[PDB]
């Protein structure tokens, strides 16, 4: 897969990603926060197509992601992300995507996700998450 | 150290 | 503010 | 269970648990460094006897948690942390307790575990780590 990385920002307005059932998640593109005006993150966009858009418009910034989870598993020889759910405060955004496989978690008891990096290919390979105060 | 200001980074998640 | 200092917590994991 | 938060510190630099290779984790404590001096944290207690110590002496500060791992699942009808693995920039300690249940994991790329929190009855309950740089 590519490599990326949107290095950190102030915050997160809206997730953007697009996932098939039958597979994985695929594209993955984020509006961040940047000093309390939107930035539009780049698109992330998988090598194939056919995939579901969806997009999560967050109420920032009272809004926020307290839980990133979702279940890792093998499609067509290629063990990637193949659901995602954005817990807010608000509410919950998911599950997008097959829910089996290896489930992750990452809850947050204090603190903001404030970026992503990863690698995308046919589906989302995997992803890390830049947390600050 | 260098100018670029860094982060806590958790991951990666998926293999 | 308060005169307290923060840190981020990640978790909990185990029982909710 | 009964609830513990040591808060944070500059640092790890020795983990004392026990685990029942049967069951689950069960007492934990830690040494931390605070600016430079160990800190010997409060012994979280089990409410039961019957498990094996473990000592997890870090070589600080070269050597640091770089991903903690395990499980959560039933003991006796209570959802409870099973297994844990400690793996750090120089060896991995673990599993310790039983490998069964939800995995669970939280691999670190960049910054430190500077603290824990969480709950301790028969069993560690839940628990949550303070993060910094
Ligand atoms: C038999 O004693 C129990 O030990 C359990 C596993 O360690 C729990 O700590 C239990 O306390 C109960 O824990 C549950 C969590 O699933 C919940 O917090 C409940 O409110 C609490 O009493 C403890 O009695």
């Amino acid at each position: 897969g590519k490599a990326f990385d949107d290095g950190a920002f102030t915050g997160i307005r809206e997730i953007n990603l697009s996932y098939n059932k039958e597979t994985a998640i695929g594209d993955f593109q984020v509006v961040y926060d940047l000093n309390g005006s939107p930035y539009v993150g780049q698109n992330h966009k998988s090598f194939i197509t056919g995939f579901t858009p969806v997009k999560i418009s967050l109420d920032f910034p009272s809004e926020y992601i307290m839980e990133v989870s979702g279940y890792t598993g093998n499609v067509s020889g290629y063990v990637v992300v193949r659901s995602l759910t954005f817990k807010t405060n608000k509410k919950t955004y998911g599950p997008y995507g097959v829910t089996s496989g290896t489930p992750f978690n990452l809850p947050i008891e204090n603190g903001l996700i404030v970026g992503f990096k990863g690698s995308i290919g046919y589906w989302l390979d995997y992803f890390s998450m830049y947390l600050s105060l | 150290q260098s100018g670029i200001s860094q982060t806590v980074i958790v991951g990666p998640w998926g293999a």
